[PDB]
């Protein structure tokens, strides 16, 4: 019962941990496109002189 | 404005991308330990009752 | 430019120049706790030699760094600013004196 | 100039934070290895607190919490960060100064895990369990019939 | 006496000195805890201010 | 004249206003992380307001949400916009002038 | 963040896998021996009694 | 819609396996046991009556 | 966190910007006139006839 006790508590979740890290992922993979595209956002500025 | 010297949307989403990936850190960290909570500072009460 | 016949006390001024501060050896403690009103104040020996009731000292560092540096820093804007502004008020004059040249 | 002095201030700032991060981090991990230690000792003493065990079994068990003991100590005295011995007898508190125009800090805190100062510093089963005596004080020395022969004599 | 040490002679309730030894390593821990929360707090907040 | 007095008011008028938008966005971004403070506190609340917890680790509870607390109390003191501490206990409402003709 | 030169998640996975493995090893000798108490750095006490 | 941060589906999935799971243990609980009214939760009126 | 080492290394940085300050001060010079220094009265600068 003290073991159950415990998994409550300190073990973790590995169906909702595994949801989180895909989330993560997917983050960070639209994160640098965003980023990216935000760093040519300048770039237009470089067509009139 | 179109200035080039300083670029807030690019800090943004540096911001944004660093949230992204401290959250894939600690889910990293969880998925790979199998404990919750390990480096108490996530549930630090958690940890001492466990 | 001292003065013997008045004295200033740690925190006020004072004729009396000696007060006769009464501090009791606390013993198995070897510490001179005070007795005469802070009663128990455990004397630190100062920088200067002298009892105190610190713990510590100034030392040796710039108390307030940043604040020194903030203040170099309106110094040094209020003069740039000011050689600015002549320099405006300069060219103002090299147009109104061109002006009345013509 | 007064936003670039804060905005590049506040980097640095954050730097100092981070560090800050590292250096808890860096102590979390060496409270967590004298917590496992702490585990083991409660196990095996559990173990040996039972009557059956002879004396040379319970010698055994206390030359092992010896050996945990010792790793505490070294692990107090050992871990380093920056040359700092912040989980050891002497580590005063930290600062972690965040933001500019100085006048806050972050205190740490951190200081006096080992042995002799998480209370066991004699722990003990069996015979040898070496403890630590105190300083004869002058008012002892009075009270078992002192008789003063001078300065402090 | 003049040596430093003695017996040690059954120290009296293991268990009782090693649980305050754990009140008090999780009382540090739990404090290095928090602070390791608000330090990662500060950092998205001078983030957010520095931007 | 009149029109160039206008339009030169109204030009250095958007850069006030821009002035303030930046004050606005920090202020608001102090704000948004003082309400992640708060959401912890609560989260941390509603744990320890349980009863299967014994009182070291309340106390613990208590010791991190003293950190979150302190943390506000250093966001409202430190948050600064060009020497104005916007988020704080002093700060009297702004004037922000957009247009000419005070 | 976006440093490459070290992989912290990759430490912490490492580390954690170690003592996986440890654990795994520790069962294996314990299965193919029969007997729990072996090596004794494993339960010292335990092999004087035994 | 598009979302990323929530998946409400991966959440809908969670509790299912959690149900799953849940009856999956009660079941291998009274297959070990052998006996249904054990962990006297499930039918306490039942319990009392063995 | 850092040791009295490096802030040596930090104060030695900071002296020598001092030092470069204090060079920039002292040797700014226009027309033999050091403009930005410890000697620099304030000039004229006669701005049309009529003295």
């Amino acid at each position: 019962n003290l073991s159950s006790a415990r998994s409550r508590i300190q073990d973790a979740d590995y169906a909702t941990e595994v949801s989180n890290m895909s989330k993560a992922q997917i983050l960070q993979q639209a994160g640098t496109s965003v980023l990216a595209q935000a760093n040519q956002v300048p770039q237009t500025v470089l067509s009139l002189l | 404005a179109a200035v080039i010297n300083t670029n807030y949307l690019s800090l943004v989403a540096q911001n944004n991308l660093n949230k992204s990936q401290s959250s894939l850190g600690t889910a990293i960290e969880r998925l790979s330990s199998g404990l919750r909570i390990n480096s108490a500072k996530d549930d630090a009460a958690g940890m001492a009752i466990a | 430019g001292e003065l013997t016949d008045i004295q200033t006390f740690d925190t006020s001024y004072k004729i009396n120049a000696d007060t006769g501060e009464v501090t009791v050896v606390g013993d198995n403690s070897a510490t001179a706790g005070q007795y005469a009103s802070a009663d128990g104040a455990k004397v630190l020996v100062g920088s200067d030699g002298k009892l105190t009731t610190e713990t510590t000292s100034a030392g040796d560092k710039t108390t307030d760094p940043l604040k020194t540096l903030d203040a170099a820093f309106t110094k040094l804007d209020k003069l740039t600013g000011e050689l600015g502004a002549v320099q405006n008020r300069l060219e103002s004059t090299i147009a109104n004196l061109n002006n009345v040249v013509n | 100039n007064r936003f670039t002095a804060n905005v590049r201030g506040l980097t640095q700032a954050a730097r100092n934070a981070n560090d800050g991060i590292s250096l808890a981090q860096t102590t979390e991990g060496a409270a967590s290895e004298v917590n496992t230690h702490l585990q083991r000792i409660r196990e095996l003493t559990v173990q040996a607190s039972n009557g059956s065990y002879s004396q040379e079994q319970l010698d055994s068990v206390q030359g092992e919490i010896n050996q945990r003991l010792a790793d505490i100590d070294r692990i107090s005295e050992q871990t380093d960060f920056n040359g700092v011995k912040v989980l050891s007898d002497s580590a005063k508190p930290l600062t972690l100064q965040v933001g500019a125009n100085d006048g806050e800090t972050i205190t740490l805190n951190l200081s006096e895990i080992s042995v002799k100062t998480l209370g066991l510093d004699g722990f003990n089963v069996n015979g040898k369990g070496v403890t630590q005596n105190r300083s004869a004080t002058v008012t002892d020395v009075i009270a078992q019939g002192g008789t003063l022969q001078g300065d402090g004599t």
